[PDB]
RNA sequence: AGCAGAGUGGCGCAGCGGAAGCGUGCUGGGCCCAUAACCCAGAGGUCGAUGGAUCGAAACCAUCCUCUGCUACCA
RNA sequence: CGAGAUGGU
């Protein structure tokens, strides 16, 4: 299965391509009968290995050699060893995170399915790049401290324009995070220095503690594959649920459900909504079928439910376990927030409304996310830093620790700070 | 090749762009006819009907136009080869939908053909108001309400 | 060879024709349902307004539809109109002459048997069979290929004749060889997606129940535009017969998930 | 993947179960003192593979191939 | 009461 998950997360304008297959030999991608942008926009994945000869060097599958690809016109080599037997260091696999802020809550979700972060940055925009806050000051409120940097676009940018970027990031996290995460600079075109991004996720990143034995706990993001053709057109395969298990040993033929679920038909409101459970199926990790699974890897979890829910991502941010499980669910909320000491999201060579947000007021909807859901948030009582609402879709968690919340202070919301549950 | 949809503004990066717009001169002195290739495709990436970026040539050349659903062939008679058309190329933009306070034509109209008035609108700064009074296409336009 | 019951045609109706030559009083043209027969088209009845060009009216060799204004039969004289003629009575000219140049295919081919050598026995194949199959419906509108349509789904109408085995097997081909593509002309259209967490066991009624008291080998056709888009063939039957077996297959589809506690607009 | 088009004889639009189909473009001739309008005539010819009825196949019917178009998915 | 514009030596 896994023993850590890793999110390679960023900012518009950085690429995505190219560094996702140099960690992984996997193509990052979503099926559309368009040209291929600079970003994967919203959340994804890339399957992989670490492994090693004798001496540190990460091969290719072919063990002789390191030699490249990404550019046309060179083939940049090395010798990791005289094609010795490869060893596996640990079972890895990456998720990868949205690269526009306009999928902020599914940022939230995918940095709260890892269990460490790579935060790439690139030449394209000037030196003190606003996501190196935005990223890692809901990741310490979510308390998930293991970080990394990854220098890629950075083919024709000089020594010191690049030390400009690291050093204006270096002053601006003063009031957000604590600076001890290591930067690993690469070549985006020629491969140059990758292996060393290898070396340093067994280097910096440890292993996390869950409970094997516990109740039942995964969280769900992706609708994976199910496909058209068969002599039965309806309910051939099943939809298949792509997650991340939390606790407790699990198995086929187990009864599993999800949280929220959804809202009853014909009821004149929040009431009446419940849970969603069945057996499970089948089980998918690592290019292999299973029968038994365990916490703390990526996994794919087959179901008996329509592939209609499965054409496109419907189950993003989802919380499932035992079929009638205690965690608490919630159709309205009772709140207390804090809010950033700046405005955030992009800069230039001086102020663009960067100034303390503005308190909020009743007649208004948020964007608020818990654990690794979101919901939309409407307000029934309120102050500047204390309120009531009542939410679009329910929500779950073991605990009611944090929430993060985010405002129409323009055309499409921000976030603008974090809070608690009452 | 490529254009920006208008070239007042040199700027590679500039919000507009289409394909050229290319005729045919066809026939012989007292009857020659000048036929637009693109129109169909170049009024699909303007977003107009194909009868008003026709008709603005005929008013400024002062030249008859013709069109016709039985062969698809958009013309405006007399023979008007390249810089004849091409030194004026924008200015169905440039006489229309340019924003005085702003050089960005994202700009749409509407039309009242019962009360005379053209009403119009541009996205970059919120300008809006009429099309001119003096200018010729306006008594076109009432008559070719838009789709 | 005549493709007819008669002689000569009758007044005031519509023949298919071909142009020979034209001339200062008019055109002169051979008819195409009777024995290439001359008649002639006078200059006066080729339109209502004035002629641009006679050229682009009428040329030699292509195939035209007209009235016959006046007939003389002692003397063979016929004489055309154009003026006369409507649009819905030129298709049913098209229409007259294809089903008769189909049933003239047949017999002129099944007439390469015995001996062979003259028109004769052209005129003694075209009499009794083909003849009797068509005389009798002359008023109704029907011809002879309706005849050997009735011949194709039950040869009794053969069997009731003398008979030749050519007349009986080139009959059946050239209907059959384009009458086999008797292709789909129902499906159905339904907007539903499932609610049932039991599934992938209890749809496969919903897929299944569709037509009672059929064989256990029985087949249907089941088609998707997308996954909220569900289709299927109606046990392939024509669009004259198969609209009862539509509405059933509609109902039942929706019965077999609004009997396990689905939900669905009606 | 559901349904549709194309596979020149001359640019381009693709007729109908008869060997160009018609409106149009090109080239030449007539008419006029001359140019346009109008009139007339030309252009070397199995139109992707494999079967079958025909006097006949780009155009009556199967089975494969490929790209577009609208829906919209094995990816 | 069909259609019938124009003009380097």
């Amino acid at each position: 299965q896994a023993t850590i998950n890793i999110g390679t997360i960023g900012h518009v304008a950085h690429g995505k391509s190219t560094v996702v297959k140099a960690i992984s030999g996997v193509h990052t991608v979503r099926f559309k009968n368009e040209l291929e942008r600079n970003i994967t926009i919203k959340l994804g994945y890339a399957n992989a290995k670490i492994y090693k000869l004798d001496d540190p060097s990460c091969p290719r599958p072919e063990c002789y050699r390191s030699c490249g690809s990404s550019t046309p016109d060179e083939f940049p080599t090395d010798i990791p060893g005289t094609k010795g037997n490869f060893k596996l260091v640990r079972h890895v696999s990456f998720v990868d995170c949205p690269g526009h802020d306009i999928l902020m809550a599914t940022m939230l979700n995918g940095a709260a399915v890892m269990d460490a972060a790579l935060l790439l940055i690139a030449g394209n925009e000037s030196c003190p790049q606003p996501q190196t806050s935005e990223h890692l000051a809901a990741i310490e409120i979510m308390k998930l401290k293991h970080i990394l940097i990854l220098q890629n676009k950075i083919d024709l940018v000089k020594e010191s324009q690049a030390k400009e970027q690291y050093e204006q990031i270096l002053a601006f996290v003063q009031g957000t995070v604590a600076e001890g995460a290591p930067i690993i600079p690469i070549s985006a075109q020629l491969k140059y220095n990758i292996e060393v991004v290898c070396e340093y996720i067994v280097k910096k990143i440890p292993v996390p503690p869950r409970d094997f034995t516990s109740e039942p706990r995964l969280i769900v993001i992706r609708s994976f594959d199910v496909n058209k053709p068969g002599c039965e057109v309806d309910d051939l395969k099943g939809g298949v649920a792509g997650g991340s298990i939390l606790k407790g040993v699990l198995k086929v033929g187990q009864e599993i459900e999800v949280r929220p679920g959804i809202v009853s038909k014909d009821s004149e409101g929040k009431l009446m909504c419940k849970p969603i459970f069945s057996k499970i199926v089948s089980l998918f990790a690592e290019h292999n079928d299973l029968q038994y699974a365990a916490p703390g890897g990526l996994i794919g979890v087959g179901t008996k439910i329509d592939p209609t829910l499965c054409r496109a991502d419907r189950m993003v941010g989802q919380v499932l376990g035992a079929v009638g499980a205690l965690p608490e669910i919630f159709t309205e909320l009772e709140i207390s927030y804090f809010l950033l000491r700046r405005l955030l999201g992009v800069r230039t060579e001086g102020d663009k409304k960067a100034a303390k947000v503005q308190k909020l007021s009743k007649n208004e909807v948020l964007m608020v996310n818990i654990g690794s859901l979101s919901t939309g948030g409407r307000v029934s009582a309120v102050k500047a830093d204390l309120g009531k609402i009542v939410l679009t879709n329910p929500v779950c968690t073991e605990v009611g620790e944090k929430i993060a919340l985010s405002r129409r202070v323009e055309k499409h919301w921000r976030l603008i700070g974090w809070g608690q549950i009452r | 090749m490529s254009v920006n949809v208008n070239r007042s503004v040199s700027d590679q990066f500039y919000r507009y762009k289409m394909p050229r717009l290319i005729a045919k001169v066809e026939g012989k002195g007292n009857g020659i006819k000048t036929v637009i290739v693109n129109m169909v495709d170049v009024a699909k990436a303007l977003n107009r009907p194909p009868t008003y970026p026709t008709k603005y040539f005929g008013c400024e050349l002062g030249a008859q136009t013709q069109f016709d659903v039985k062969n698809d062939r958009y013309i405006v008679n007399g023979s008007h080869e390249a810089n004849k058309l091409q030194d004026m190329l924008d200015g169905f933009i440039k006489k229309f939908v340019l924003c005085p306070e702003c050089e960005n034509p994202e700009t749409d109209l509407h039309v009242n053909p019962k009360k005379q008035t053209i009403g119009n609108s541009c996205k970059a700064c919120g300008y809006r108001g009429m099309l001119d009074t003096h200018h010729k296409l306006c008594t076109f336009i009432l008559k070719n309400p838009p789709e | 060879c005549r493709f007819y019951q008669h002689k000569f045609p009758e007044v005031e109706d519509v023949v298919m024709v071909n142009v020979r030559s034209i001339a200062e009083m008019g055109a002169y043209v051979s008819l195409l349902e009777y024995n290439n027969i001359e008649g002639m088209i006078l200059l006066s009845e080729l339109s209502r307004r004035r002629i641009r060009s006679i050229n682009k009216l009428i040329r030699i060799g292509r195939n035209e539809c007209v009235v016959v204004i006046r007939v003389d039969k002692e003397k063979g004289y016929i004489d055309l109109s154009k003026r006369r003629v409507s649009p819905e009575e030129a298709i049913k000219c098209e229409d007259k002459f294809t089903k008769s140049k189909t049933v003239y295919s047949i017999l002129r081919h099944v007439a390469e048997v015995l001996e062979y050598t003259k028109d004769e026995q052209l005129e003694s194949l075209f009499q009794r069979t083909a003849w009797v199959f068509d005389d009798k419906y002359k008023r109704p509108g029907y011809g002879a290929y309706d005849a050997f349509k009735h011949a194709v789904s039950d040869p009794s109408i053969l069997d009731s004749l003398d008979l030749n085995e050519d007349e009986r097997e080139v009959l059946i081909n050239n209907i059959n060889r384009r009458l086999t593509p008797q292709a789909v002309k129902i499906r159905a259209d339904i907007e539903v997606a499932c609610y049932g967490y039991e599934g992938i066991d209890a749809v496969k009624e919903a897929l299944r129940a569709g037509l009672n008291c059929s064989t256990e080998t029985m087949p249907i056709k089941i088609n998707l535009i997308a996954p909220p888009r569900y289709v299927m063939t109606t046990t392939t039957l024509e669009r004259t017969e198969g609209l009862s077996v539509l509405n059933q297959a509609m109902a039942v589809i929706k019965e077999k998930i609004e009997e396990k506690r689905g939900v669905f607009n009606v």
